[PDB]
């Protein structure tokens, strides 16, 4: 039972900087290196640097030099990432990791659940919903988050009685820097004036719970 | 190709009160007058200085010369807490020969360029191996043996960033450490001189850029660490030096004098096990070490490169490299 | 400098078929290679090592080979839970991986089309949107188009992951202008064109 958890999600404006921790359990602490990997969105694995828990030595990915910085505390047998003057680009799931055995650490066995970490200038706000009405057979009514930021947002359909046929497409960062999502249904023609379609939006950071109604 | 209890040998004196001498005299047993060199003739076996059970047991017994030697005044760990008496001692560390017992030989590799790992075609068998001082000390090696022919690199693989690298140079450094007095008693400083050094780094980064053609190879600080390893530490007459070598890893080395500050500690991260020791403040006087640089630990930066330049560090900590830099021509082999 | 080439880029097959992913380094490499199998939302999990042995919890069907600069890694009978993207690792380096998608039988896109809202345009823009719901394969191209005038440059899209039932995808298009810029033209038109669709179908409406 080897266990890595990493701290939770973080949102920064450009030039901040973002400490992500991940402690360790189950082994000696000091007996491996940690390493550091971060995933974009729809990317690859990028390897940052590993340190050395028990003397505390780094070894830097040459792309971070000068602005990553890894250390440790080992009464807690926790690491630390930190990376400053931050841009868009380190948006990104950040891992700690380790390798299977002390001699060979590169054979990644362990990784932590991931810290999301979002760069950008933009602030908080609530979504606003708008209505994607249809017009016998199948017809199709969805629901359009648009202009929210950070993600994420959970849509639902008639408070989780509507679920098959249901799509909730990946939200998209306008150039506005707000994300935007549609979430669409398919429903026969035999109800779409005796049964009624209201969405679920719910948007944690901005505190918000809206149903919109979509009708012809 | 076996594993045996060695035994040490020393030229240490019974009446000397030195510490080193204390413990040798008590655990080793006299140098033998009469070392008796069998060159195998046409003979090629294989070494491995990064898995040999020798560096274990030098470990072993310079952790009992400490224990001996530098008793610290506290000691604590994950799991323990020790208090006791930490007197002063008379400290320099003796040659120390570890020879194996009968039965057992000392497979040596006299081929003067081997990295210490693979095939060696000039193989000779000794009783002892020759004097190795057990010198701590992370940066930059001390007091060791020189190569006899050109720079000798050695790792358990270069292709891999996260193992160290031991540099054994052709001409030593002479590295001047001092603590003067009659102010500041914890504040020292190290002389060294700027065209030796710069051109041994040369040296050193000509026979790294054989292994990395195309690159430029550049020598920069520590990345990161405790302050064992991000500065030249080392123990001198009893007293644990920590000095800044931001000038000696450098791209930009001065042709003239360097200085090097440094600082005497009492709180130490201890390298025989993880924790803390507690010495007590330093002696009055002038505390000095003239020691010769025979050797580097560095660590390569990982990732690709985008300016065409590999990048070295300054690293140790693990003091099993240093006697792997002194250890590696050496092997135990059953005599069947 | 190292690289590791990772193909195909994308390998659409069949439960109890057999995949074959290559990872290629730049430079001989000996047999330090690794393999990763990633789901969408959970870390990357550790399939092989040292080119050839199964981690931990590894089953038979996988099975990792090569040596130098030519990789390999081989799944024999392929369960639906092994399609994912597979990663190889060289020391710091990283293949950008291959996904595994499953195959299936063509099947057509159920187009749709909505018109902007009269809250969203009660505000100063308009959004139009287009769906094309479980399809199969995943290319689609998708024309947004006043009629003739066809547009370019602010429509942006998303694709579903394939559905675990019928092994579909879904895309949507959004098409962002102004509102003035909406009530100047008239014939609003979303074309598609699909592997499964004989001739371009183009659902659509009018500003009435
Ligand atoms: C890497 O290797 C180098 C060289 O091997 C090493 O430097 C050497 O350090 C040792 C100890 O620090 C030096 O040995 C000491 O030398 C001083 C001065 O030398 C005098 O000796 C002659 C007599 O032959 C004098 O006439 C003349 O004035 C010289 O200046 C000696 O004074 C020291 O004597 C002490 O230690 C003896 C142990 O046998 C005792 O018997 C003696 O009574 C002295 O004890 C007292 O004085 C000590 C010095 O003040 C004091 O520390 C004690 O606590 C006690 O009070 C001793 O022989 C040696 O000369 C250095 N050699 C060179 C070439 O520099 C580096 O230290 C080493 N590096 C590392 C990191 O280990
Ligand atoms: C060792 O001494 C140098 C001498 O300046 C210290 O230099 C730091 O690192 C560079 C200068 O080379 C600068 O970015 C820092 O601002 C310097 N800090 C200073 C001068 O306080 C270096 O920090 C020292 N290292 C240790 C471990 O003490
Ligand atoms: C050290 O690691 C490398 C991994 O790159 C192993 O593979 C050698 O790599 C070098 C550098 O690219 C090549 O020149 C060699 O041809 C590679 N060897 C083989 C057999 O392909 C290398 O084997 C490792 N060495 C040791 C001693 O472990
Ligand atoms: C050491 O680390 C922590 C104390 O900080 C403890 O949980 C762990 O069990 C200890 N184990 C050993 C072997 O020291
Ligand atoms: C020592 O070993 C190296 C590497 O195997 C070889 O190139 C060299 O020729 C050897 N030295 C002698 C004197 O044979
Ligand atoms: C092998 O080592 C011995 C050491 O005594 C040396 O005399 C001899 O010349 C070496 N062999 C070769 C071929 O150099
Ligand atoms: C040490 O080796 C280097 C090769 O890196 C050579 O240029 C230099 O002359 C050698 N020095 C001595 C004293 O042998
Ligand atoms: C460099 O080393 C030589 C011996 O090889 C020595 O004579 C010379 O004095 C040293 N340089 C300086 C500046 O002392
Ligand atoms: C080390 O480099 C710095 C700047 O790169 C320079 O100021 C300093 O003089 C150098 N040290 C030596 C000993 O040349
Ligand atoms: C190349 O870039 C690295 C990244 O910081 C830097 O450390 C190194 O000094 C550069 N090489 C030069 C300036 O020659």
């Amino acid at each position: 039972q080897v266990q890595l958890v990493q701290s939770g999600a973080e949102v920064k404006k450009p030039g901040a900087s973002v400490k992500v921790s991940c402690k360790a359990s189950g082994y000696t602490f000091t007996g491996y290196y940690m390493h550091w990997v971060r995933q974009a969105p729809g990317q690859g694995l990028e390897w940052m640097g590993w340190i050395n828990p028990n003397s505390g030595g780094t070894n830097y990915c040459q792309k971070f030099q000068g602005r990553v910085t890894m250390t440790r505390d080992t009464s807690i047998s926790t690491a630390y990432m930190e990376l400053s003057r931050l841009r868009s680009d380190d948006t990104a799931v950040y891992y700690c990791a380790r390798g299977k055995n002390s001699d060979y650490n590169w054979d990644f066995q362990h990784w932590g659940q991931g810290t999301l970490v979002t760069v950008s200038s933009a602030s908080t706000k609530g979504p606003s919903v708008f209505p994607l009405a249809p017009s016998g057979g199948t017809a199709a009514l969805g629901c359009l988050v648009k202009d929210y930021f950070p993600e994420p947002v959970t849509v639902s359909w008639n408070s989780g009685a509507l679920t098959s046929g249901v799509h909730t497409f990946p939200a998209v960062l306008q150039s506005s820097g707000l994300y935007s999502l549609s979430s669409v249904v398919t429903v026969p023609s035999s109800s779409l004036g005796t049964q009624t379609y209201i969405c679920n939006v719910n948007h944690k950071p901005s505190n918000t719970k809206v149903d919109k109604r979509v009708e012809p | 190709e076996a594993k045996t209890t060695l035994f040490c040998a020393s030229d240490a004196k019974a009446y000397e009160k030195e510490c080193h001498n204390v413990w040798a005299t008590h655990a080793c047993v006299p140098t033998d007058p009469n070392p008796q060199e069998v060159v195998l003739e046409n003979v090629t076996e294989n070494f491995n200085m990064w898995k040999n059970d020798m560096v274990d047991q030098m470990q072993e017994d310079v952790i009992s010369i400490w224990d001996q030697c530098l008793k610290p005044c506290v000691k604590l760990t994950n799991t323990s807490t020790l208090t006791q008496a930490c007197p002063k001692v008379t400290f320099d560390p003796i040659p120390i020969h570890y020879c194996a017992p009968a039965g057992y030989a000392i497979l040596k590799c006299n081929n003067k360029t081997f990295n210490g790992k693979g095939p060696c075609n000039n193989v000779s068998t000794v009783q002892c191996t020759h004097g190795i001082k057990p010198v701590v000390s992370t940066q930059l090696l001390l007091n060791g043996s020189l190569a006899e022919e050109e720079i000798v690199i050695r790792s358990k693989n270069l292709s891999d960033n996260a193992k160290i690298i031991i540099v054994q140079l052709n001409k030593s450094v002479e590295i001047v450490c001092t603590r003067p007095n009659n102010g500041d008693i914890r504040q020292a400083y190290c002389n060294i001189s700027g065209r030796n050094w710069s051109e041994a780094v040369n040296q050193v980064k000509k026979k790294l850029k054989e292994h990395f053609p195309h690159k430029n190879i550049s020598f920069q600080s520590s990345s990161g660490g405790d302050l064992e390893i991000t500065t030249h530490s080392f123990n001198c007459g009893g007293e644990f030096f920590y000095c800044n070598t931001s000038g000696l890893f450098n791209d930009t080395i001065s042709n003239a004098t360097i200085m090097l500050p440094c600082r005497i500690k009492q709180i130490i991260n201890m390298w025989q096990e993880v924790g803390k020791a507690i010495y007590a403040p330093p002696i009055k006087g002038n505390i000095t070490c003239k020691s010769d640089i025979t050797g580097l630990l560095l660590l390569r930066d990982g990732c690709n490169t985008t300016n065409n330049t590999e990048i070295f560090r300054p690293g140790g900590g693990d003091m099993r490299d240093n006697w792997r830099s002194e250890l590696y021509k050496y092997k135990v082999v059953e005599i069947k | 400098e190292i690289v590791l080439t990772q193909s195909p880029a994308t390998l659409s097959l069949s439960p109890g078929e057999r995949a074959t992913l290559s990872c290629r380094a730049s430079q001989s490499v000996s047999s330090y290679l690794a393999w990763y199998q990633q789901k969408p939302g959970q870390a990357p999990r550790l399939l092989i090592y040292d080119a050839s042995n199964r981690a931990t919890g590894i089953p038979a069907r996988f099975s990792g080979s090569g040596s130098g600069t030519d990789f390999t890694l081989t799944i024999s009978s392929l369960e639906p839970e092994d399609f994912a993207v597979y990663y190889c690792q060289q020391y710091e380096f990283f293949g950008q991986g291959t996904k595994l998608e499953i195959k299936r039988t063509v099947a057509a896109p159920s187009v749709f089309i909505f018109p902007p809202s009269d809250e969203q345009l009660k505000s100063g823009t308009a959004s139009v949107v287009c769906l094309l719901n479980n399809f199969y394969p995943r290319e689609a191209k998708v024309q947004w188009k006043v009629d003739n005038a066809l547009q370019s440059g602010n429509s942006q899209e998303s694709v579903t992951e394939q559905d675990s039932k019928d092994s579909t995808y879904s895309l949507s298009s959004t098409l962002t202008l102004s509102k003035a810029d909406y009530e100047k033209h008239k014939v609003y038109a979303c074309e598609v064109t699909h592997q499964g669709l004989s001739s371009p179908v183009t659902k659509s409406f009018n500003r009435g």
